[PDB]
């Protein structure tokens, strides 16, 4: 899975998400990457988000739609990704699962070009390229 | 406003961003930039979680999932599609060339072939080798 | 397509959605009915919702996830279905499409057992069964 | 709190509600009630937009889509699945019996068969007849 979101010179957003999925998955298994609202969601009036990790969990919480609605409600891309991750955390707990077994990350961008990210566990980085250049950044994570 | 700007997941996103930037820096559409950007990874047989070279399902079949969304709620998606190296572009065609927004399985391949995409063997020697080793440790019978 | 949502005696919610999809659709076409957040969404602390109509439009707006998040923000089931429909109306217009060609409806239920429904066009109805018995009701609609 | 209570889409939902109520009125789980409720429609050949009797895709193939979600975020889904009359129940098995939440196409059928579901011909004479008339008018 590689998810990519961008804001162009016209001030327009778009995104793409593509994967070969979870290695050795059951035949016919589908994760979040092709599901709008789960692996990817773009609203030109608000922002965009894409998710990666254990697809089942992103589908379960309709993750990117959540991240974008949070930005719609006033959160910065960063805060939105964080609050979204925290929802998967509460749910993982409600389902009696162990957070160590799950990995979910979100990266987001709003109409102003501000961006952010957050993930359940350490280890995930994302790349960001703007006029200042291209860089690899590491977001905060919930499982400390 | 900080623009143009592009974000992508994982370490290989750095190299993918460079491709997207070739479009973004010349004033091109976000839609074109993100498609070009991820196609780079899909084309790369050494990036085993995307496109060509992707690790197969437990039966040894490489099946791909992808979706795309533009600046005006247009969407396209393909899931569990075989033999097509660039599912992101088939998703784009689903979006632009059909009244539907998601095609899966055999139907997704048929559509891709109809749009001129070429059927290919996405299973590499490396992925096949690893798959078989997994069969040994997992003991699953395909 | 039939979508069904229920609140049981323990005060728990659940839902089901099943369809043969759009008649004579392209082979391999998938609508909103099997997509969590699109044709169906259930959150036990909030409420549940299911959609019917042109599947493509429900997927496009991640319809039921929207209805439930609106209830989470404070809307009654009825208001949540109405606002959700009004979002599809704005998007239909932004995309230069004609509302008369599009039918979308939602029915919703919250933890108190209050329910609601709304649709784009007149002509849709839903069945509700509680201790007052079983009946067919008609929701409001946007295209008048 | 008004409970129990069930809502379903369209006129046939009135009949589906009766089946769901057999479960809800006896204190049964919402999960069981909504599965039983919709299976009724999947089973009925005269309900042309759900399961058995469903109108096929343009190529004459009846492919079904269904998903289910319980009270604790457990989910199951099947899409574009052929030959299985009760996709909502296969979705429930995806939810309960696999580490996945969505299976599509051939793999969905294979999983159904592995779970004991039986392969059946979902194309009714009536649906086949209408399909053929559509081929004439649409010229597909
Ligand atoms: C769970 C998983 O397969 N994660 C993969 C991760 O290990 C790997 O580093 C990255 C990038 O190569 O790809 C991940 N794959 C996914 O994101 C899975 C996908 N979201 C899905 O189908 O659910
Ligand atoms: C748009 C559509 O196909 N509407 C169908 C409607 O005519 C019919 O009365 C009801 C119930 O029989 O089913 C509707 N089908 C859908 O809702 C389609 C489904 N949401 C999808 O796959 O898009």
């Amino acid at each position: 899975c590689i998810g990519m979101i961008a804001l162009d010179a016209q001030g327009n957003l778009s995104g793409a998400c593509t994967t070969s999925g979870m290695a050795y998955k059951m035949h016919g298994r589908v994760g979040d990457s092709p599901i709008i609202g789960a692996g990817l969601f773009v609203d030109n009036e608000i922002g965009a988000a894409t998710a990666t990790g254990h697809g089942e969990e992103v589908i379960r919480t309709v993750g990117t739609h959540l991240v974008v609605e949070l930005m719609n409600q006033g959160r910065t891309p960063q805060q939105a990704c964080k609050e979204a991750v925290e929802r998967i955390v509460k749910i993982v707990n409600r389902r009696g699962k162990n957070l160590k077994d799950i990995q979910v990350g979100f990266i987001a961008l709003n109409k102003k070009g501000e961006y952010g990210a957050y993930c359940i566990q350490d280890g995930f980085n994302f790349a960001v390229h703007d006029q200042k250049g291209n860089r690899l950044e590491t977001p905060g994570f919930a499982l400390k | 406003t900080n623009k143009p700007i592009v974000l992508s997941t994982w370490n290989f996103g750095l190299h993918a961003n460079v491709e997207a930037w070739k479009v973004l820096s010349k004033g091109g559409k976000a839609l074109d930039a993100v498609e070009k950007g991820v196609r780079l990874v899909e084309d790369d047989p050494t990036e085993r979680s995307v496109g060509y070279g992707g690790r197969p399902d437990r039966d040894g079949r490489v099946t791909l999932d992808a979706c795309i969304m533009d600046e005006n709620y247009n969407i396209g998606s393909v899931a569990c599609m075989e033999h097509i190296k660039n599912p992101i572009s088939v998703a784009r065609a689903v979006m632009e060339k059909t009244p539907h927004v998601m095609l899966v399985g055999d139907g997704a391949l048929e559509f891709a072939l109809s749009q001129g995409f070429k059927k290919e063997n996405l299973l590499t020697a490396e992925s096949e080798k690893e798959w078989k080793e997994w069969l040994k440790t997992s003991q699953y019978k395909p």
